[PDB]
């Protein structure tokens, strides 16, 4: 067969070992999730440093903890904003994934509190920038830089499906590299806990499932259909589906076509085709043998998945880094005040925050 | 080509999500 012997051991006692992480991980979520944290800081224990990032959803601004000189990324959210785009849930479920999660390429939360005007969700700053950025500016990734982010990538959704968490938002634009040149996930209001299937439309055109574009009840597939996307623009530098307006983007992701850059090697390809099979009976990361389809696939075969794990790989980037507090890898943007009115607005849609 | 495509599709900045 593929395996002589002692490959085909090591590589079942590596699977089964993977099962019993999860369980403990498992375990672990759910007491978290049964009982959280909240209100573990307030405003005026830090200083507001820089805008970082802005968006429907609000900012995230660097800021300095006073006390301990740490520097974290603070997400400040609107409340009557937040109410009136409709993002109470998604907003409270983002807050409690966070909270509950522990992955060493999943953002953490460190504080979180609230007051009249706004929310504020206190996570590790992330220096290294968006892969969006690098991916624009470097053009596209080799196949070994792929990868490596890929490995990521696939060890979340691992780790996330085990938990029944569908991510939901994969996208360059949500990945941010750590100093040692490793990813962060960090955008959670679009996840949700789906043990079967759920409806939602939602996500971002290009990285959208057929089976979510075309209405149906979907399932964690859709992420690895997400992660195919990725991987195909992180080794192309643009995405597999794309179009002037979205209406198109759709037509070509339900057509079963993809077409593929000359540089791309035969295992990327076919890592791909299984990845963006439009067909869920096919969908690698969709079938009976689960990860392992795509964890055992000749496009890995070089991925030492423990030590990717164990942030022992080399990063083939690192992020430039002039120190704590460097802001250089994001952009800039304009400065604005954060009022916190006298009267507290939207106390009964945010209690449990 | 296949990237000129690209730049001509005008989606090569940061992509938002469907709910914005
Ligand atoms: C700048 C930054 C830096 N460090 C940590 C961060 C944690 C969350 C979001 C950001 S963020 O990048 O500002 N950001 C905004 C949220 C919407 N999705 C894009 C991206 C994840 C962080």
């Amino acid at each position: 067969g593929h395996m002589g012997n002692a490959a085909a051991a090591k590589k079942g006692s590596e699977q089964e070992s993977v099962k019993e992480f999860l369980a403990k991980a498992k375990e672990e979520f759910l007491k978290k999730w049964e009982s959280p944290s909240q209100n573990t800081a307030q405003l005026d224990h830090f200083d507001r440093i820089k805008t970082l990032g802005t968006g429907s959803f609000g900012r995230v601004m660097l800021v300095k903890h006073k006390e301990t000189g740490n520097h974290y990324a603070m997400k400040i959210l609107d409340k009557q904003k937040v109410v009136k785009l409709k993002q109470i849930e998604h907003t409270l479920n983002e807050k409690r994934i966070l909270q509950a999660v522990n992955f060493p390429f999943l953002v953490k939360l460190e504080f979180s509190f609230k007051d009249n005007s706004n929310l504020y969700m206190v996570m590790e700053y992330v220096p290294g920038g968006e892969m969006f950025s690098h991916l624009r500016r470097i053009g596209r990734f080799s196949e070994p830089h792929a990868r490596f982010y890929a490995a990521q990538i696939v060890l979340t959704f691992e780790y996330l499906h085990s938990l029944d968490l569908i991510y939901r938002d994969l996208k360059p634009e949500n990945l941010l590299i750590d100093q040692q040149g490793y990813i962060q996930v960090t955008d959670f209001g679009f996840a949700k806990r789906v043990k079967g299937r759920t409806w939602t439309l939602c996500g971002t055109p290009e990285y959208l499932a057929p089976e979510i574009i075309l209405s149906k009840g979907y399932n964690k597939a859709v992420d690895w259909w997400a992660l195919g996307v990725l991987i195909y623009e992180m080794a192309a530098g643009y995405p597999p589906f794309f179009a002037d307006q979205p209406i198109q983007i759709y037509e070509k992701i339900v057509s079963g076509k993809v077409r593929f850059p000359s540089h791309f090697s035969s295992d990327l390809k076919d890592l791909l085709r299984n990845l963006l099979q439009v067909d869920l009976t096919k969908r690698f990361g969709n079938l009976k043998n689960g990860v392992n389809d795509i964890k055992n696939h000749k496009w890995f075969a070089t991925t030492d998945w423990i030590a990717i794990y164990q942030r022992k790989v080399e990063a083939p980037f690192i992020p430039k880094f002039k120190g704590p507090g460097d802001t250089s890898n994001f952009d800039d943007y304009e400065e604005e005040e954060i009022r916190v009115s006298i009267n507290e607005k939207c106390g009964k849609e945010f209690t449990e925050f | 080509t296949t990237y000129a495509d690209f730049i001509a599709s005008g989606r090569t900045g940061r992509r938002n999500a469907i709910h914005d």
